[PDB]
């Protein structure tokens, strides 16, 4: 925060109050969005029921999660049991501020953002590991090992790539030199797009995040099909809500991260408008990803960690080598625009075979 | 000042926890709150003498790191076909 | 980990029970138990005329059926010397092998989504309602049709019937190819 | 520029173990060590320093001594696991890295550094071995912390973490005295010993040798860094001693009396601390190296979970090299002359009477008087009958390595204006 | 670098945050039927022992983890490298470089030693 | 609390529920196959609300006993029934379950109302997908307070809730 | 500072208290995560800002998340078992636990120190060129302990 200003704490609390219930409506629409993307795909076609067009079938289910007869289970730890939803959605809501969506001001007014610390990137990292916190103490506190083993599952996957998301944003750091999504930003408004310096790492990135329960792993797993998972099968009326409305906030702050980060966070380089940009941004990232939960397998989670582990951090590591020695000479950034490129090709090309 | 005191305090409640507690992994834990206690001095030095502790801290972590991995490996290798790794019941070698 | 993989959870489809013997990521030994949709053919059927079993028949295995229909029908033709039309045998090859597709498009439907994705369920189940139409054109049920006899089948198959299975045959060749 | 030799024999066979049978790791290794010792040899009187690692006579010495330590250890180690091999050179590292440097922090990855592989070398899977192992662990942990809290306390009293810091008052005594902890606990020194006997019964007795060798040598050469008042070395001293050989006395197994031997002898090789000579302790620490080296490979050849006090007895029947090597160790221990544990004994006695502190040398002198009943329960026990006891009488390698030991405890007992002129910067 | 207003201010999205997950887990606990039974409060499948008796999980998981902390230690000293990078030159960066090194030959131990065990 | 005692949270809860209606399904013979193609891509039960599906019984309001009932599946059915949050209803889905049925036996419970309390019967064998679509239709407006029998009378919103359950 | 100082203090304390009190390890290691929260805030409010992120990253997201995945693995909450209760011990480690303190206490009581120095913040835009450089031969000791660790720990457990 070298050159941003601070808005009052009151229009810090009121901001928040407005990201939190964004969210909450966020994802309710983007579950109906979704929901009728996959008939769209799937042939079938979706609610055309309580809407018209879906949006008051949010309300429906909502109106129907409460009253549901919260049920603490028997023969389950009465603290946790109860404690780990407001975790996972505590630290969930949180590390959306950061995500610039204007210039100061373009809030009409006073501020596009929450908190604009120097030191970002650390603090998305650190509330990140706590959604698989919540997720695996949810998995013991229910008293069932069927869930216990999915949550472990779960915590094991996630925290494997969850290392490899620090070898993916070591590669712009060195780059910019500065922890504020701010200063990276503006970085990306002079020179353009950093993910056109660093497509490598940025796919170690992008598919890192496919692993916290975004979908294909899909071993984090869910009750469904496999070993149950965990953080759910013994919440009834709310706090399998909770859950699922932090996973799903995660999801979209991920998806909106992708672009900030690597790509164009909104600062596009002509018709600069100041939130449009970032949340067609958020929604193309999106809907590739929908296609992605139509079109693709489970990974059951020994590929998963195999692949994780000896095939993307190794190579980001070796991407940080080459941008780590490329910054410290500092001689051109070009030759990292035709290596990315390069990278790209190999990656692309190697396919059709 | 009163933060090297409490530095203080929680070396001396993870010596409370070593000799109290029965178990090695909580044994473990009051001397990972030991190390912090000491990490919370040397910051306190740091910022008193120059920052240099600071680093000192971080590597102090690392060490923590390093011998959390270490115990964890030797006491699933004594106890995972053993019972409770109360190590009272482990008297063979005596005086 | 003798973990109770319990009957129709999870979605063991086919109300199944288990007790995987099993420690870890591995498999050592699945116990099965069966039972829990014991419904008793072998003995109603002792109390039912022939001509009735035929309702009792397809019910068994109810995706493919008209082979139980089948497979009954010929074994009573041979205990009493029935003699098959051979328009009625051609009727009763196209109806096994079309049930035949319809199972295993079932088949294939169930095993991709009980792990993996959710999408090719539909799309060879699009397939599978038109073959349903064609049932209901002659037999007038989906599925658990009481339309073959013991002499051959009940009654003709209608106009419409043909020109519909050459629609649905000029169709699935491309619909095959894509699944696979 | 030894360590980079340590640092890369470590590394290429970390890696190389997945290509090379454990024969060729073990045969690496011992080059490897052979190259580090020639190494000091051939920079005997050259100091080189690049940061807080500073190589001078205890630095060259102690190392020296250590890798000494490990090439015999090696030699007996034949296990097919090229992992028993690597952590050796691993320790190896790691105590040089303790004797080479001033920095208390990077004292404290060293000891880590050090200490890590030797938790895990005495793992033969017997439950006595984990049982010590679980002991050592916890109670090395417990002592990491206090020299923590002790280096941050320091950085406290001054803005630097290397000692030759002026230092405070009362601040300054806490801050030394919770480092004097954990080095003494690496040194054997007491009230910090009781893990000491148990690890030395519990753990096979090569790695009892690699340990009463180079941890030792090691952790005295990171406590002559410290400058330990006079009180707490007396209270140190005093209470080792008495009781190390009182307890030493009673006991029935001759691992774990040699155990307390080793109290007893840290105790006595505390009082250069007084002085800290270093070169007197030097020599001191060669001879003790060297005994309890051959004693101990002597004892793996005799039995690698336990041998009791019969088990010593009746070798020269067995084996006369070895019976011998047996008896004159056992008085080189007691510092008798004309061996050179008496100039050892008489060099650390000298260096703290010169201090001036005459209550505790005279009690360190009558206690190790008295530790003649069991020194000699042991020298003299060579000759009596051979009870029934497991016994391989080893390869050529080891009794050959044993004889030079021997040899040389006696000939540095002769004749100590040889080396004992070159332990300072080496004329 | 970053004012310590941001810093309360996160305190107060954290205090936000809190406050509404609380709220909506009073609205869930107050709205319902409340009526238990003994069934209902029994763990799952189908009369008891969904898992019931079992051995105790796999190691992998401890692996995993201990993997995780020790390269999360590695990406924690990377990161002030990552910041403060031309400043220290070929210098810095052959230092940097050499400790990636060492800890990339650790998982390549671990590697062809494998973790499916 | 039971969404009742306001003249119009009553409403909005009742609305909220019907419509919000997520099944559980309790897949058991061909009426259940019957009961899986009712959401495929030309008749699906995916509009209503009932796009999801909550395999869990934790989490799911509506149990359609799909399928001939065997009586060794009778009590582990109980209790996935006993493992439903209390706001629940149960469906009964084909002639198998809603009677005995065709089979009239030592194997088959001859009425499912024995062991779950049934909101809805649907007949057909198996019941036509579209005709599901009117039992849910039908639970729909009976759990609002829409529903009358051919007695006269409007039934309760939910059965299941008239049970000393033990 | 006071106002705050005391709240972060009575956290820090109650959390050490529950973590060296409770029989429940599960408990215990989230009263520690609680703890290294607080701590973490407690280096945000001492100028030392890089190494409170690490904290919460490493300290509560890595090694507590594998003490918890241990003590999940094996159950181990009822440590009770097998007792050998030794009761005097308990209030005598009080003893221990005051007298580890005192003298402490006593190095630091009538200690006036100079707590003045503008750090700007503990950002590692400045702790690089400290740790690659005066440090730079410590952390190249640190990463090859970690890889001594790593191969310690696989040589140990290596069922085989
Ligand atoms: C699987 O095949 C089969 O199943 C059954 C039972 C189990 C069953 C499960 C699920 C998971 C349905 C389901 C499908 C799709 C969705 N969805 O949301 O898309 C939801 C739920 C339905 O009938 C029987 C009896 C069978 O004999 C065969 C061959
Ligand atoms: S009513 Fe008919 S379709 Fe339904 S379970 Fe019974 S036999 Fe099968």
């Amino acid at each position: 925060t070298w050159s941003y200003p601070v808005d009052p704490y009151w229009m810090v609390a009121l901001k928040a109050l407005l990201v939190v219930v964004g969210l909450l409506t966020a994802f309710a629409f983007m579950t109906l969005i979704e929901r009728r993307l996959l008939a769209r795909f799937q042939v079938r076609m979706g609610p055309n029921r309580v809407g018209p067009f879906g949006l008051l079938q949010p309300l429906a289910d909502a109106i129907k999660s409460i009253f549901k007869e919260d049920i603490v289970v028997a023969q389950a730890d009465r603290f946790l049991f109860v404690l780990a939803p407001l975790i996972s959605v505590v630290f969930a809501l949180l590390a959306f501020g950061l995500i610039p969506f204007g210039p100061p001001g373009s809030f009409f007014g006073y501020q596009p953002w929450v908190i604009n610390l120097d030191l970002g990137i650390l603090y998305l990292f650190a509330v990140s590991e706590l959604a698989v916190y919540g997720i695996f103490l949810s998995g013991w506190a229910s008293g069932s090992k069927y869930s216990l083993l999915g949550s472990l599952r779960s915590s094991a996957s996630l925290i494997s790539y969850e290392l490899g998301l620090g070898l993916a944003l070591l590669a712009p750091v060195l780059l910019v030199g500065s922890l504020n999504l701010n200063d990276i930003v503006n970085w990306q408004k002079e020179h353009g797009w950093l993910f056109l310096y660093a497509f490598p790492a940025f796919l170690v990135y992008l598919i890192a995040s496919m692993a916290e329960a975004a979908r294909t792993p899909f071993d984090l797993p869910e009750a469904e099909q496999e070993l149950v998972g965990g953080y759910h099968t013994e919440y009834s009326s709310i706090k399998w809500a909770l859950f699922q409305m932090a996973e799903y906030i995660h999801f979209i702050t991920a998806s909106a991260l992708i672009p900030t980060l690597f790509l164009g966070g909104w600062t596009m380089p002509v018709l600069e408008v100041p939130y449009l940009w970032m949340f067609l941004k958020i929604a193309f990232f999106l809907f590739f990803f929908i296609w992605i939960r139509a079109t693709w397998f489970r990974l059951r989670y020994d590929q998963l960690l195999r692949f994780g582990w000896g095939f993307l951090f190794p190579l980001a590591l070796l991407w940080f080598l080459v941008t780590a020695l490329v910054v410290a000479l500092d001689l051109p950034r070009t030759y990292l625009l035709y290596l990315s490129a390069l990278s790209f090709l190999v990656l692309l090309g190697a396919v059709l075979y | 000042m009163s933060y090297l005191l409490t530095s203080a305090l929680l070396f001396a409640l993870g010596v409370y926890g070593v000799l109290t507690r029965r178990t090695a992994i909580l044994v473990f834990l009051s001397i990972e709150l030991m190390l912090n206690a000491a990490n919370l001095s040397l910051v306190g030095f740091a910022r008193a003498y120059g920052l240099d502790g600071q680093v000192a801290a971080l590597m102090v972590i690392a060490v923590a790191a390093a011998e959390v991995a270490v115990g964890l490996g030797l006491i699933v290798a004594i106890f995972r076909h053993r019972e409770s790794t109360a190590v009272d019941d482990l008297s063979e070698l005596r005086g | 980990m003798t973990l109770n993989v319990g009957p129709q959870h999870p979605s063991t489809h086919g109300v199944l029970r288990l007790m995987v013997t099993l420690s870890g990521e591995e498999v050592l030994e699945v116990v099965p138990h069966i039972g829990y949709l014991h419904t008793g053919f072998e003995k109603t059927m002792e109390h039912r005329t022939y001509l009735q079993n035929i309702t009792y028949t397809p019910r068994m295995d109810y995706l493919h059926s008209f082979a139980h229909d089948l497979a009954y029908a010929l074994a009573v033709e041979k205990l009493l010397g029935a003699v098959v039309p051979p328009r009625a045998e051609t009727i009763r090859v196209i109806l096994n092998e079309l049930s035949r597709l319809a199972s295993h498009l079932v088949f294939l439907g169930t095993g991709l989504l009980d792990l993996g994705a959710l999408t090719p369920f539909f799309y060879a189940f699009r397939e599978r309602e038109t073959i349903l139409d064609l049932f209901e054109w002659v037999t007038g049920q989906r599925f658990h049709h009481n339309y073959i006899r013991i002499g051959g089948v009940k009654e003709d198959l209608p106009e419409e019937f043909v020109p519909e299975l050459k629609k649905l045959l000029e169709v699935l060749p491309h619909r095959i190819d894509e699944y696979e | 520029m030894t360590l980079a030799i340590l640092a890369v024999f470590s590394v290429a066979l970390t890696l190389l173990g997945f290509v090379l049978p454990p024969q060729g790791v073990k045969r690496a290794t011992l080059l490897g060590l052979a190259l580090a010792l020639a190494s000091l040899l051939l920079t005997w009187g050259k100091p080189f320093a690049f940061g807080p690692y500073a190589v001078d006579g205890v630095s060259q010495v102690f190392t020296l001594l250590a890798l000494l330590g490990a090439l015999w250890t090696v030699g007996l180690v034949r296990s097919g696991r090229f992992e028993f091999y690597l952590l050796v050179l691993y320790a190896a590292l790691g105590m040089h890295l303790l004797a080479s440097t001033r920095h208390l922090l990077l004292m404290l990855v060293a000891l880590e550094a050090l200490s890590l592989p030797l938790y895990a070398l005495a793992t033969w899977r017997r439950g006595q071995g984990l049982e010590a192992a679980l002991k050592y662990f916890l109670l090395g942990a417990l002592a990491a912390a206090f020299f923590l809290y002790g280096a941050a306390l320091f950085y406290g009293a001054t803005g630097s973490l290397v000692l030759g810091a002026p230092g405070e008052g009362p601040l300054y005594a806490l801050a030394l005295g919770l480092l004097l902890v954990g080095l003494g606990f690496k040194a054997a020194l007491a009230p910090f010993h009781f893990w000491t006997p148990d690890v030395y019964q519990g753990s096979p007795t090569p790695v009892v040798l690699f340990m009463a060798t180079s941890v030792k040598a090691a952790a005295f050469a990171a406590l002559l860094r410290v400058a330990a008042p006079p009180e707490a070395l007396a209270l140190l001293v005093a209470l080792s001693v008495v009781v190390g050989n009182l307890a030493a006395l009673a006991q029935k197994e001759a691992k774990r009396l040699l155990a307390y031997s080793s109290i007893a002898h840290a105790g006595y090789m505390a009082l250069a601390l007084y002085t800290g000579n270093a070169q007197a302790l030097g020599f001191y620490l060669l001879t003790y190296v060297l005994a309890t080296g051959l004693a101990f490979a002597v004892l793996s050849q005799i039995s690698p979970d336990r041998v009791p006090l019969e088990a010593l007895r009746g070798l020269y029947r067995k084996d006369p090299l070895l019976g011998l090597a047996f008896l004159v160790a056992m008085l080189s221990l007691l510092g008798l002359p004309p061996l050179a544990g008496f100039w050892g004994k008489y060099l650390a006695f000298a260096e703290a009477a010169r201090a001036g502190a005459w209550g505790v040398l005279v009690l360190a002198l009558v206690t190790s008087a008295v530790s003649a009943y069991y020194y000699l329960g042991l020298g003299l026990a060579v000759f009596a009958r051979p009870e029934e006891t497991p016994f391989r009488p080893g390869p050529p390698w080891a009794r050959a390595a044993v004889v030079a030991a021997g040899v040389l405890l006696l000939a540095l007992g002769l004749l100590p204006g040889l080396v004992l002129p070159a332990l300072a910067a080496g004329g | 670098m970053a004012p310590i207003q941001e810093y309360v201010g996160t305190l107060i999205y954290v205090g936000v945050a809190l406050f509404i997950g609380v709220a909506a887990l009073l609205v869930g606990a107050l709205l319902g039927p409340k009526k238990p039974g003994r069934a209902k409060l029994m763990p799952y499948e189908s009369g008891n022992d969904p898992a019931g008796e079992v051995k105790r999980f796999p190691v992998h998981f401890y692996v995993v983890a201990m993997l995780f902390i020790l390269f999360d230690v590695e990406v924690a000293f990377l990161w002030p490298y990552a910041v403060s990078a031309g400043g220290l030159g070929l210098y810095g960066f052959l230092g940097v470089l050499a400790f990636t090194l060492l800890l990339f030959v650790g998982f390549l131990y671990e590697w062809w030693k494998g973790v499916m065990r | 609390r039971e969404g009742i005692l306001f003249t119009t949270l009553e409403k909005l809860v009742a609305w909220g529920r019907s419509n919000s209606l997520w099944p559980a399904t309790f897949g058991l013979a061909c009426c259940a196959i019957e009961m899986m193609a009712s959401t495929d891509a030309r008749n699906d039960l995916a509009r209503f609300g009932s796009e999801v599906f909550r395999a869990s019984p934790r989490q799911a309001d509506v149990m359609i006993v799909a399928g001939r009932l065997s009586k060794k599946m009778a009590p582990v059915m109980r209790r996935v029934w006993e493992q439903m949050p209390d706001p629940k209803w149960v469906i009964s889905m084909g002639a198998c379950a809603s009677s005995g049925g065709m089979f009239n036996n030592y194997a088959i419970v001859q009425n499912v109302d024995s062991v779950v309390p049934v909101d809805v019967y649907v007949p057909g064998c198996p019941p036509r997908p579209e005709a599901l679509i009117y039992a849910v239709m039908q639970l729909q407006k009976k759990v609002r307070g829409q529903a009358y029998n051919e007695r006269g009378e409007r039934l309760p919103p939910v059965a299941a809730w008239k049970r000393t359950r033990g | 500072m006071s106002l705050l100082e005391g709240l972060a203090l009575f956290l820090l304390l109650l959390s050490g208290v529950l973590v060296v009190t409770l029989r429940n390890a599960i408990h215990a290691a989230l009263a520690l995560i609680l703890n290294f929260l607080v701590l973490a805030g407690v280096y945000v409010a001492l100028d030392a800002r890089f190494l409170g992120f690490i904290q919460v990253i490493v300290y509560a997201g890595a090694i507590v998340v594998l003490f918890l995945f241990v003590i999940m693995l094996l159950f181990a909450a009822q440590g009770e078992i097998g007792f050998d209760p030794l009761v005097r011990s308990r209030p005598l480690a009080a003893l221990l636990a005051l007298g580890v303190a005192g003298i402490l206490a006593a190095g630091l009581w009538g200690l006036d120190l100079a707590f003045t120095q503008d750090l700007k913040g503990g950002l590692p835009q400045a702790l690089g060129p400290l740790l690659y450089g005066d440090w730079l031969f410590v952390l190249l000791a640190v990463g090859f302990l970690l890889m001594a660790a790593t191969v310690v720990a696989v040589a140990l457990v290596e069922p085989g």
